[PDB]
């Protein structure tokens, strides 16, 4: 009908991406747009935009700062848990609690993503390093998963810390396999 | 009008300020459709544009006919017009029927200079400029690499007295030096990537990316203008060396590039071959040893058995050979190439790499790209036949992508293919001795052979002839003597033929080798056609390659012969 | 009650993951949906007139790729609501024809929303009309008959399984737990179970227990 | 010391390659993990790339340095896979020049090695010891062995007073793995001047088990070494990767394995509106005319559909084809371009035949000294086509032995206390030529044709071809000959022969049209018709040696089966029905009539 099969109950990886480049980010402007034409945007503030100076911390959305970033007018000031450090300590952390979630943000997959494609000089740390790292912290969280997916009932489920992305993924499995639970055990009554 | 060396950023200022707008866009650039430095220039300008966020369109071209068709169906809202590989040696104006007045906009006494909707950029490396387009015209604008202020002040001072007007004397004196002018062959001076590249860095735009598309198009000139690469080296190995980090010591990562200077050899996909293929489809290699019959394979055989490689080694593929020979070739071509006279074979080029990807040499991209670009995949048929043809071009345009390599080994797999054709083909040539030989020139044409349909595209025919004139014509200390290349297809019965000036022993040094030879194919055929009446055709841009019916070929060769202007 | 674009924004995006995710159809915001609408053709007004009269270029792509992705936002949402209507026609229009119900398709639905479903059931009913239901007898004439061997009226999963994260208000409804964070306490009648709903906490819950929360806005379908 | 450092670089290498931003091998080996598949396929090509040193080590001494891979794949699945599991297996594959089989020899030992050639046998699975437990008789002191088996281990000889070999085994601890021995042959093209072709003993290990049947060419990877069975060794092959053209485990079970980009091709191929027309002309595209013969061919590798009725009869499913004719008509090309195409086929002169060549033999092992069944061609050939060239040629004892093949798709025997009904579900394309060598026109069709008329009822198509000089035919044929010596379409109008062999498989593996009544009845009334015409035909003097029987209905439903599946069409309309008649017609009929 109007909507796609594929789009129905569940959202594709590209509006997973779309729902992520609305949040805020910093960046460095390479330009001074502030005075001593003007944005008027109608979805976020333009403020920001035009009080923005030279080599000076701002904040922006990520679509406009990729935009931005595309004419070399900005460089993006990567996110702090996206260091050498901050990824090994979070893979510590998963690895010494098999029950939990390491408390990574909620767009840490399609984020990271973006920002190796789109931006590769703006990391002070090698991006190979990132790469592994995030492998690591990825397939840590798929053994997680694997374990949690035992105990599907027709009560509630929890499943705290998890990403967007792997909530996505994961969606249609859990959702069909604990409605037809439930309808079992509704019958069953 | 031409523009300097220094100007090139005043014309790329130029091109933003006019046509430059989100609204709608205003830039077209025509492509000569069969030629690599053509292709690499414009990979390099259309990335420019994006990066400025400039709206554009490419259409590549073959031919003078299809140019005149794609111009008339162009739109008002073009400002800026790019003629990227061709158009230097025709007038664009005349050709063109460009009425400098339909083309005007404002015209302002005090300034005495007019404004014109529409902007035409040249950037042709071959020569000589036509004075038309150099000093008479305005709305042409030539990219000009120095030759203007270097060498024709005197041929534009003939021309500018010329258009200034006892009398008859002096009128006669400067046009008879400007049809002394008009007289030369036609050659090529430059590459238009380098150009491209001397503009990048007046705008500072220069990396790696634009220096390797810079290395491709100047190393497609080698195989034909020697002396071009060896002018125009030295400035991409101090570029090189610029543009490389200056600490190697780091381990190879998934992403590091790698672009050094290391030894290249004269041989055919050394690094995607075995080296018994390498060595036994080249060209040099070919020519010193007469491959094409069986003492030439005994002393192939002969040579490597007393470099210490066996044949089985030789035969396996460069990946897999075996380390230690692969790590002494240097060494042995160094102490046996001299015994054969394949000195010549040692080299330096330039190789890319990519973590933990193959490396590749230059000239093996080149072949790559080259081989995509002919085989890759009445009026009529011709029509299709070019359709076809400007269709490969863009397979060559998305092989100079890192992502897409699989169409990089699709044209790997093709090079090999022809030359393996070509290969056949010369040797069927040689066999049957069909290279007759007439005082003027030499000449030889195909008629029955077994891969007849390959050699319809210019750029095969080209291979096969470049194959025969190296060998037994650039050895065997006979005179040089043009050569005559010809072949036939059936489905449409007509000839394509190509005219191919001699080239001097390679890597040999002289003052006559620095002389260049002059292609004077292109004004006998002219005249040739004028004059008879065969309905030939002259449309595509090398024109020293036309298409002759069936019937025409032993007149237009008895007036050829008869002309003596080759 | 009108704040700003960037909260009228985030409440069109919060309805249209709502949609997406929920079995149900949600009530029109109709408001908001009108100020969404007037403020794009205002602002498509304004890029014109900025476009017919270079560092003026930036800003122009920008407000154009604002416009896109509030367009494309929009679009999908309306086009799912469509889709919904168009599974529920039946369900609807037994609302409407009952009295004793306390919703309104006119509130629970647009006017394009109203005129596009009255039409594609009158279209649906012809052409079932002239193919199939003309010739079974009287009594099995009806598209919708609740008292056959199956219910031809096809009603909304009230329980199907959606992930949900609970945000808290922007409440009597709040209370702590032992470990003294905030929580949300909801029952489920068939199992007689009791679940305690952490803030900042995802779920996989049924969607007629957290109906009342997700209305209230105290949670959000992921 | 040294081991430590090779396992921690191949671990680098696992953990650490990467082309564009998937790390390949890591991947792989989750995947692999999750379906109960431990092993890793690794492309050498991909080594070299890495770390050349790392490919100097693996050549130079691949059986020390393989297990130290083994070890290292096992240690970073372990790491992959469980939240703190056998050893996995390495396969390889690599592009190196393939050495022709006989070329191997002392050069080539202990070294990987690249070869192709053709499996002629295979053995049953034994088992091999990985984790052996061991106690001491006198002491009882248990102790526990790791074996590899890559050969350059024993029990200890001395205990850890107690007596040599003092160990012995204890089986409910230990571990096995599953081993299996094959005969690999040279491809006959490569065999050189007369010379007997040869075989080479090889071996394979867990998963590369149960992977190639006898008569399927192969390509394998592995490393040349050798084992004492005085100053001598025995040469054999360790198995390290096997690279076959032909599915073979789809073929074997009911399950099928092809990609969905494979399923998705063959689809829209199968929606092409004539793609009848596309595999008739990809069949012998060098063999001018002959259309109806390669329309028979087609259908006889598309085959028909077999029905398991209730009570136990079973109804044949296969389409056997005829060639009697003069010679120069191209039969044996075609037959030989068949024995090409079909995903399994054997190639067997009449000449050259015997009884038990072609269905089973008794053969008694000669240290057991028990008897054992061999296969023959119509048991290797099983699920395929049998071309028996020279027909004609064969004799009377041989011939008979094949009426139960053909007709019952079985081979029984009774012999040396072996008592057994195999399996053999093949259809046979013959050629023969007539009795005089040409069919002579002045005499009887009885006279022409020696076959009695019990074989001749099992053939579903019989083709008649007879020489006739025609000035314009012989024309067409010369030139056609003649560009064909002095001399790729590929532009929909044919398809390779492995496009077509793999569409071949999918087909017969995918559907199984049915006839629908209209079909019925259309097919009813020709066999009436063609029942009465044929007794209409009938002389005094002779009866009709060519036969008309109810397997000749069963023929035709067949073909009308098999040209349905040609389209992947669940039923099998009048369309079909019409095709089938004319090509009865064509063949039958008209060998009948004259
Ligand atoms: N129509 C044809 N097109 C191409 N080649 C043909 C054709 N007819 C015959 N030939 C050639 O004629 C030769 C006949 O040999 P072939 O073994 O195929 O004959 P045959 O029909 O099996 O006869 P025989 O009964 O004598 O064995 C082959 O080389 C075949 O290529
Ligand atoms: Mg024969
Ligand atoms: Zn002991």
């Amino acid at each position: 009908m109007s909507l796609p099969a594929h789009l129905q109950q569940t959202f594709s990886p590209e509006e997973i991406q779309f729902i992520v480049e609305n949040e805020p980010i910093k960046i460095f402007p390479r330009i001074t747009t502030r005075q001593k034409t003007r944005w008027q945007l109608i979805t976020t503030d333009d403020k920001a935009l035009n009080n923005m100076v030279a080599m000076r911390s701002t904040e922006v959305v990520l679509w406009i700062a990729l935009l931005l970033k595309q004419q070399s007018k900005c460089s993006i000031v990567a996110p702090q848990w996206l260091t050498t450090k901050e990824l090994d300590r979070k893979i510590q952390y998963e690895k010494t609690h098999p029950d939990r979630f390491s408390e990574l943000p909620w767009n840490w997959l399609v984020l990271a993503r973006i920002l190796f494609n789109k931006a590769k000089d703006d990391f002070h740390d090698p991006i190979h390093e990132l790469r592994g790292k995030i492998q690591d912290l990825r397939e840590i969280r798929q053994i997680k998963v694997l374990k949690g997916l035992k105990y599907l009932n027709e009560s509630h489920l929890q499943l705290d810390n998890l990403s967007l992305l792997e909530i996505n993924e994961l969606r249609p499995f859990i959702t069909e396999i604990m409605d037809k639970l439930r309808e079992i055990h509704t019958a069953s009554l | 009008m031409y523009y300097g060396i220094s100007q090139f950023s005043e014309a790329y200022n130029k091109i933003l300020r006019n046509s430059s707008s989100h609204s709608s866009c205003q830039l077209v650039i025509f492509v000569s459709c069969l030629n690599i430095d053509a292709l690499c220039a414009t990979k390099m300008l259309s990335l420019l544009f994006k990066k400025q966020l400039v709206q554009s369109q490419i259409v590549p071209i073959f031919g003078y006919s299809e140019l005149r068709r794609h111009y008339s169906q162009l739109d008002d809202n073009i400002n800026s017009l790019l003629l990227v590989g061709f158009g230097g040696v025709i007038d664009l104006e005349a050709f063109l029927e460009i009425d400098p007045q339909e083309y005007v906009i404002d015209t302002d006494e005090k300034s005495g200079e007019q404004s014109f909707r529409r902007d035409i950029y040249v950037l042709d490396a071959h020569r000589p400029w036509n004075l038309d387009n150099i000093f008479g015209s305005q709305i042409i604008q030539c990219f000009d690499d120095g030759t203007v202020d270097d060498t024709l002040g005197e041929q534009k001072e003939a021309y500018y007295k010329l258009l200034e007007l006892q009398r008859k004397k002096q009128i006669h004196e400067y046009e008879g030096v400007l049809e002394e002018y008009y007289s030369q062959g036609t050659t090529v001076v430059n590459s238009i990537s380098a150009q491209i590249y001397s503009l990048l860095s007046a705008i500072g735009e220069t990396n790696l990316s634009n220096l390797w598309l810079n290395i491709l198009g100047t190393t497609s000139l080698d195989i034909a203008y020697a002396q071009v690469y060896n002018r125009l080296y030295p400035l991409l190995q101090d570029e090189v060396k610029r543009l490389t980090p200056s600490s190697r010591n780091s381990v190879k990562t998934p992403d590091t590039l790698t672009l050094n200077i290391q030894p290249d050899y004269y041989l055919f996909l050394l690094r995607h071959s075995s080296l018994y293929d390498s060595f036994y489809y080249s060209n040099y290699v070919n020519a010193k040893l007469s491959l094409w019959n069986e003492n030439g394979k005994k002393r192939l055989h002969k040579m490597f058995a007393r470099m210490g490689i066996p044949l089985s080694t030789a035969q396996e593929t460069w990946l897999y050979m075996d380390h230690s020979i692969k790590r002494e070739l240097g060494i042995i071509f160094d102490k046996n190439l001299d015994r054969y006279g394949l000195q010549d074979i040692i080299r330096d080029g330039f190789v890319r790499t990519l973590g933990y990807r193959g490396s590749i040499s230059a000239s093996e991209f080149v072949e790559a790209l080259t081989a995509l670009l002919e085989v890759g995949n009445s009026a009529q048929k011709l029509t299709n036949l070019r359709k076809r043809w400007v269709s490969n071009f863009w397979l060559s345009w998305d092989a100079l992508d890192d992502r897409k390599v699989e169409l990089l080994n699709r044209g790997i797999q093709l090079a090999q293919d022809l030359q393996r054709a070509i290969f056949n083909t010369g040797v069927a040539i040689l066999e049957k001795k069909l290279i007759k030989h007439l005082r003027i020139y030499r000449l030889c044409v195909l008629q029955d052979g077994p891969d007849l349909d390959l050699y319809r595209n210019p750029l095969t025919l080209l291979r096969l002839g470049n194959w025969l004139i190296e060998c037994c014509a650039e050895s065997e200390d006979k005179q040089l003597l043009p050569m005559v290349l010809a072949s036939i297809d059936e489905n449409t019965d007509t000839y394509l033929v190509a005219g191919l000036t001699p080239r001097y022993p390679r890597g040999l040094d002289t003052i006559h080798t620095k002389k260049p030879i002059l292609n004077n194919f292109s004004m006998a055929f002219q005249q040739i056609t004028a004059e008879t009446d065969a309905k030939v055709r002259i449309d595509n841009f090398e024109s020293s390659i036309i298409e002759i019916r069936r019937e025409d070929l032993s007149p237009f060769l008895e007036k050829l012969t008869l002309s003596g202007l080759l | 009650i009108y704040v700003s674009p960037q909260q009228d924004f985030s409440d069109l995006m919060k309805s249209w993951k709502n949609e997406r995710c929920s079995p149900e159809l949600l009530p029109y915001p109709h408001q908001l949906m009108k100020r969404l609408l007037n403020r794009i053709s205002m602002q498509s007004q304004l890029i014109e007139n900025i476009s017919m009269g270079n560092e003026s270029k930036l800003p122009l792509l920008c407000m154009e790729t604002e416009l896109e992705r509030l367009k494309f936002v929009i679009r999908s949402y309306i086009r799912c609501r469509l889709s919904k209507i168009d599974k529920f026609s039946l369900y609807l229009r037994q609302l409407n024809e009952d009295e004793n119900s306390l919703i309104s398709l006119t509130d629970l639905l647009s006017k394009d929303e109203i005129k596009y479903h009255d039409t594609h059931s009158l279209i649906w009913l012809k052409l079932v009309n002239d193919s199939i239901l003309k010739y079974m007898p009287e009594e099995l004439q009806a598209i919708n008959d609740t008292e056959g061997s199956v219910n031809m009226i096809d009603e909304p999963d009230w329980n199907k399984f959606v992930f949900i994260h609970v945000n808290g208000p922007p409440d009597p409804l709040l209370q702590e737990n032992e470990f003294g964070k905030p929580c949300y306490t909801v029952t489920i009648p068939d199992l007689k179970e009791e679940v305690e709903l952490t803030i900042g906490s995802i779920y996989v819950m049924r969607y007629e227990v957290i109906r009342d929360l997700l209305r209230d806005d105290k949670v959000a379908l992921i | 010391d040294d081991n430590t450092e090779i396992i921690k670089s191949f671990k680098n290498f696992i953990l650490e390659f990467r082309l564009d931003s998937q790390f390949i091998y890591r991947d792989q080996l989750r995947n692999n993990i999750l379906v109960k598949n431990y092993s890793l396929t690794v492309n050498m090509e991909h080594l070299i790339g890495y770390n050349e040193d790392i490919y100097k080590k693996l050549s130079d001494e691949p059986s020390d340095i393989i297990p130290l891979f083994e070890t290292a794949i096992t240690q970073v699945a372990k790491r992959i896979s469980i939240l703190s599991l056998p050893t996995f297996q390495l396969i390889l594959n690599s592009n190196a020049n393939q050495i022709p089989l006989r070329d191997l020899d002392s050069e080539h030992v202990s070294k990987i090695v690249r070869l192709s050639g053709i499996i002629i046998s295979t053995s049953v699975l034994s088992s091999r010891a990985t984790y052996l437990s061991i106690m001491c008789r006198n002491c009882r002191h248990t102790t526990s062995i790791t074996i590899n088996n890559f050969n350059s281990v024993s029990l200890p000889r001395s205990c850890l007073n107690c007596g040599p070999d003092p160990y012995i085994i204890i089986h409910e601890s230990s571990k096995f793995i599953d081993q299996q021995f094959l005969k690999l042959q040279e491809i006959p093209e490569l065999v050189p001047v007369g010379e007997m072709p040869r075989n080479l003993t090889m071996t394979c290990d867990r998963y590369l088990t149960n992977k190639v049947i006898p008569g399927t060419r192969v390509t394998i990877v592995g490393i040349y070494s050798i084992y004492n069975s005085v100053a001598i060794r025995t040469p054999y092959i360790k198995i390290l990767g096997i690279q076959s053209d032909v599915e073979t485990s789809s073929i074997w079970n009911s399950v099928t394995m092809f990609t969905e980009e494979e399923e998705e091709e063959f689809l829209q191929l199968s929606r092409n509106p004539k793609l009848y027309e596309i595999l008739t002309n990809s069949i012998a595209p060098s063999i001018f005319g002959n259309e109806d013969i390669k329309k028979a061919i087609v259908c006889l590798l598309m085959g028909g559909s077999k029905k398991i009725l209730p009570d136990g009869m079973r109804l044949r499913g296969d389409i056997n084809v005829l060639l009697l004719g003069d010679p120069g008509t191209a039969k044996s090309q075609l037959l030989k371009f068949v024995e090409k195409v079909s995903p399994i086929a054997v190639y067997t002169s009449g000449k050259g035949s015997s009884a038990a060549g072609l269905t089973a033999s008794v053969q008694r092992d000669p240290m057991t000294r028990e008897f054992y069944l061999e296969g023959g061609a119509m048991v290797l050939a099983d699920g395929g086509v049998v071309c028996i060239d020279e027909f004609d040629k064969m004799r009377d004892e041989d011939r008979v032995a094949i009426h139960e093949a053909m007709e019952q798709q079985t081979i029984s025997i009774a012999k040396a206390g072996i008592t057994t009904v195999l399996n053999s579900r093949t259809s046979v394309l013959a050629a023969a030529n007539p009795i005089y060598g040409r069919y002579d026109d002045l005499k009887s069709p009885g006279d022409n044709i020696d076959f009695q008329t019990t074989i001749l009822s099992r053939f579903d198509m019989i083709f008649i071809v007879k020489d006739d000089h025609n000035e314009e035919r012989d024309i067409s044929i010369a030139n056609h000959v003649i560009n064909i010596h002095t001399g790729q379409e590929e532009n929909g109008s044919e398809i390779s022969i492995e496009k077509m062999k793999r569409y071949i498989t999918y087909c017969r593996l995918k559907c199984a049209p049915r006839l629908s009544p209209q079909a019925a009845e259309k097919l009813s009334s020709n066999f009436v018709t063609i029942r009465k015409q044929l007794l209409i035909n009938e002389e005094s003097t002779e009866r009709s040696s060519i036969p008309i029987t109810i397997r000749q209905l069963e023929a035709i439903i067949r073909i009308t089966e098999s040209l349905a599946k040609l389209e992947l069409s669940p039923i099998a309309q009048e369309r079909h029905v019409d095709e089938a008649i004319r090509l009865f017609q064509a063949s039958t009929m008209d060998a009948a009539s004259q």
